[PDB]
Formats: C-alpha cells, structure tokens, sequence
C-alpha cells in the first residue's frame, strides 16, 4: 500500500495517509477489543480416551 | 477445581465479563477475562533509573 | 467550582457545503460529549426537505428501463437521491417535469412551484440517448427529518402504491457526513484540557454554521426543562 | 503489532453478526450507521464507491 | 415543543451516614446525548471536594517526622484521610495538634475549633515512643475545591505555597459512590416515556436533594454560558 501509494503519488500523500491509518487503527483496535482466556486453549473431549 | 471454586463465588467459571467504557459508557465487544494476580514491585524504579 | 468553557477559534472552510471547525479549549471529559452528542443530533434529527414518492409516464418497477436513456431507473434513483429541494411554504410539493430529446437531465428543467427550492438546479438526474425519446415525470417533493429507506417505510406503509408509484429512502436531514475530534490543547500549565476540532460536509439547502447552531438550539430547547 | 490488528479487524467479512445485502450510497451512511450502532462493520453489504 | 421538567419524589437515607433519592421524570429524544452529557458530568461534577492537607512544624527540622515517632509520614496522612469531621456553618476549616510524650497520639488532642464536630477522638494519628520526643503539627481538614487529588491539583495550581505544607489525597465524605437507572414512565399513552432513579451513597452530612438541587442550579449557570453567551 504505502509502496504503491509513494510509487505514483510521490510521498506527501502516503505520509497523511499512514499517519491515519496508524490512527485509525489504534482508535478502532482499542474499539475492536482483544484479550485471551483459558477456554481460548482446550479441553478437548477425547483427553481420557487418548490417555 | 478452580472452576468449581470459582462458580461458588458466583462469577463465571472461566471469570470472563462483560467490561463497559466509561469515556462512552458503552461495552466493548467481547468479554475479558477478569480475576486478581499477585505481583510485585522492584528496588528497579525509574526513580533508581534516572 | 472553578469551571471553563471553550472560545470558538476558527472554523475553516473549503465550500459552501464543506466546512472544518475547531473548538478550544475544553477541560477534559466534554470533547467527547461534545462530539458524540452533536453528531448523534446533526446526523438523525435535522429537518429538511427531501424527495419522496415519484410518477413518471411509463414505470412500473425499478427494474425495467427506457429506451433511448442512458440510465437505468437505479441510477437515476441515485440520481435524484442527489437532488437538493427545499419547499418553502410547503411541508410537500409535487413538481412536474416532461422531458424531450437529447437531454442530460438535469434538475435546472423541472417545473417549479413557486413554494420549492432546488439548490442543484444542474443536478443530473437522467438522459435520453435519442431525441425521439421523451418523458413526462412529476417529483414530490416532502419535509421531514433524518433518514428513512423505503424499505422501513413500504414495510410501514399499508397504503398500496401502484406499480409505477415507486418508493425510496429519504435524506431528509441535509446532512452528510459529521466526524469530530478531541485534540490536546495545552493552557500553560494545563495541557490535560480537550479540544474538539469537527469537519461537516453536507448537501446544499443549509449553512453548516446554521446546522450545528440549530442542533446545538434544539438541544438548548429540549434542556430548557431542565434548567428549573 | 497493533494497528494491523485493528485493520485487520475492521476489513474483515463475517457472515453471521446482521445487516445482509441492504445499499450504500456511501462510506458515510457507513460511519453513520456504525457509530450509530446499527450495522456489522465485518458484513459484506453492497454501497457505491466513487 | 415537547419539553418536560425533572421533579424530585423520595430521598431514601439507608444510614446516618447516608443519602438516597428517587428523581424523575424525563423522556425520549435527545435523552442519549442529554444522557452522557448528563452522566459525564455527574460522574465529574459529583465530588463536593472534603479533606485537604496538613502542616506540620515541630521540634525538629520540619520535613516531617523526627526522632522517636513510629508513624513516617504518609502513614499519619492516610491515618488522616479516614478522620472524619462535619462543618456546619462554614464551608472551609484548620485545626492544629501539639502532643508529646510516650502514648498513642489521637484526634481528642486535636485544638478542634469551636465549630467542628469530631465524631471520632479515637481515629488514631501517631505515636511518641521517646522519653525524649515530642509532637508538633497542624491539619488542614476539608473545603478542598473542585475535584480530586493533590496531583490534579497542583497540575492546576502554579502557586507554590510558603513552608510547612504537605500535600494530601482527597477520598472525602458525602460522596462515596453512586448509580442510577433509565426506567419507562407510564404516562397513559406514552409510556415509553423515562423516570430516572439516581442511587446515591455518600457520609451524612449532605442531604442528597441539596446536591442536586446545587447541581441542577450549577448546570443552569454553567449553561448561562452557552444560551445568554452564544
């Protein structure tokens, strides 16, 4: 992206540009949530019968 | 046994919560996992750092 | 108590429908407020007046066409969804508009009551690829406020409308697009003070200056209460 | 490691979360709708693009 | 218009040390962004701002405990942040504590102005271990302004303040936590209509109609501000 956008653009644009989506993403990803649980990782059904 | 131990607090048995924002009040998506850790400090303070 | 409230320092705009707006300083925890309320206000509760139902000679449903036109129906739906119209007197008008030859419609060639007010009168609404093609179509024109499709309103609407009476989604609301923002603004010893700098970009048929004073008015009319 | 996580969230296309094949005239009914609360952010459903 | 007043019904004190209200009503349209804007500021413009800070000046040096207490520094502070103490006629308070001696040094020692009730002489201070030591200070109970701590405090205040004075926390008195509820209020037809409940908890010393009819008079003067100002 950032590539491609410096490419034919020049660089101003892809400058702008990249500092939005490092904005953007954080805004949204603090907004998207994301954390981990013991059920993230298993209990499967068949421990017994491999045991 | 900690699963057991926990559902007799009442709470879910993995402690995983609905958490609400409060710079919107809102909740967030998913829930977290939620529960109290036993940690530490250091003599490795900024305070000793700087 | 030792309160603040913010000076209106610019509001920076490019056009008549595009306009920036910074909002300094805030003490923390109202940029926010600010924000979110006045978008919630500006994009779901604004009035205005916006087109509705539609007859044209010649329709049925929005997936046959006409012959000698560009277009589809859709894009000139789309194409009318892009029409500014303001009535005046009016809460309703209904415009008429006949159509011949090679025409890119434009909104300037309808029928006016003298009681409607279309901002785009270039809009671009249709065309006819030949000149033997020609139309004769009627606008009603409503006033109301927001957005409804008309997929909630024919699930609403009980009243059959015949086929070649043909139903949208309104935009109402003139606005757009609202998106706010709460920067740091630094009093000299305070630099934990918000900000909240806004852009709006809208249709015609309103000032941005007049939309946000008129959404910050009616939230000044409804907190009227609850002053005392 | 992080905004890419947030892009990687937003432009994504589930199939299950609401809000099935309706129209966009554009990306701002989409924030509207969004902020408003109202539809998927990760639900492919048709708009226009300019 | 549609407008429509918030008139207040019950105020449901479970405790001495406590204060409740019912309050209602309200309605629909706006009430989201009349919502958060109420509730942000609910949650800022809550405090009332009660305990405030101490000077200590004794035999010694002055920075701050010297030769035979027990108690360093911030432990004596946060043996004051519990103290708890009612002004009536006024809005703003200093005491004063000289003590000396080997014994538990306690608020009853305290040089209590006329016009302040202690309701514990028993909240413990200090300690004098020392045949030899002997105890000086000063305590500066509430007032306070604004909202919380110290650190936000001085974030505000460019004063520096002459000697003596050491700065405290404010975790205060008759506002300890608080909640509320968004129910439907049946009017006949229109009984999508919102009542409010406001669940409040503080100490005594406030009766919770007083801080809300100074919060709806606070907002109207706020807000004086943005309808006679623009």
């Amino acid at each position: 992206m950032l590539n491609t956008c410096y490419r034919i653009l020049g660089l101003k644009p892809t400058v702008i540009f990249a500092d939005q989506i490092m904005y953007t993403g954080f805004a949204y990803a603090a907004r998207s949530g994301a954390s981990v649980g013991i059920d993230d990782m298993v209990i499967p059904e068949k421990k017994h019968e491999i045991i | 046994e900690i699963k057991e131990l926990l559902k007799l607090g009442d709470l879910p048995t993995s402690g995983q919560i609905r958490l609400y924002d409060g710079r919107t009040g809102e909740q967030f998506e998913r829930p977290v996992t939620v529960g109290y850790m036993y940690m530490l400090k250091l003599n490795h303070l900024v305070d000793d750092k700087m | 108590t030792e309160f603040l409230k913010p000076r209106l320092v610019d509001i920076e705009q490019v056009s008549s429908t595009h306009a920036k707006v910074t909002l300094e300083p805030l003490e923390r925890g109202f940029g926010h407020t600010l924000g979110n309320a006045l978008r919630r206000i500006l994009l779901s509760s604004m009035p205005g007046c916006a087109v509705t139902e539609v007859e044209i000679d010649g329709v049925l449903h929005e997936y046959s066409t006409k012959e000698g036109v560009q277009e589809d129906i859709l894009e000139i739906l789309l194409n009318l969804k892009g029409l500014a119209v303001r009535v005046q007197g009016k809460d309703e008008v209904i415009l008429t508009l006949n159509k011949s030859g090679i025409g890119p419609v434009t909104a300037a060639d309808i029928t006016h009551d003298g009681d409607v007010e279309i901002v785009k009168p270039q809009h671009v609404i249709c065309h006819l690829t030949d000149e033997n093609a020609s139309i004769s179509m009627r606008i009603k024109v409503q006033r109301g406020r927001g957005y409804v499709p008309a997929s909630t309103r024919i699930h609403s609407e009980e009243d059959e409308r015949p086929i070649g009476r043909l139903l949208v989604d309104a935009c109402y609301s003139p606005v757009e697009r609202i998106a706010y923002n709460v920067e740091a603004a630094r009093v000299e010893q305070r630099t934990d003070l918000d900000k909240l700098v806004i852009e709006m970009e809208t249709n015609g048929t309103i000032d941005p200056e007049e939309a946000i004073r008129r959404a910050a008015t009616i939230l000044a009319e409804q907190l009227e209460a609850f002053v005392d | 490691q992080d905004v890419v996580l947030g892009l990687y969230y937003m432009t994504r296309d589930c199939v299950n979360a609401k809000g099935e094949g309706m129209v966009l005239t554009g990306p701002k009914e989409a924030e509207r709708l969004y902020r408003s609360g109202l539809a998927s952010l990760h639900a492919r459903v048709k708009v226009r693009i300019t």
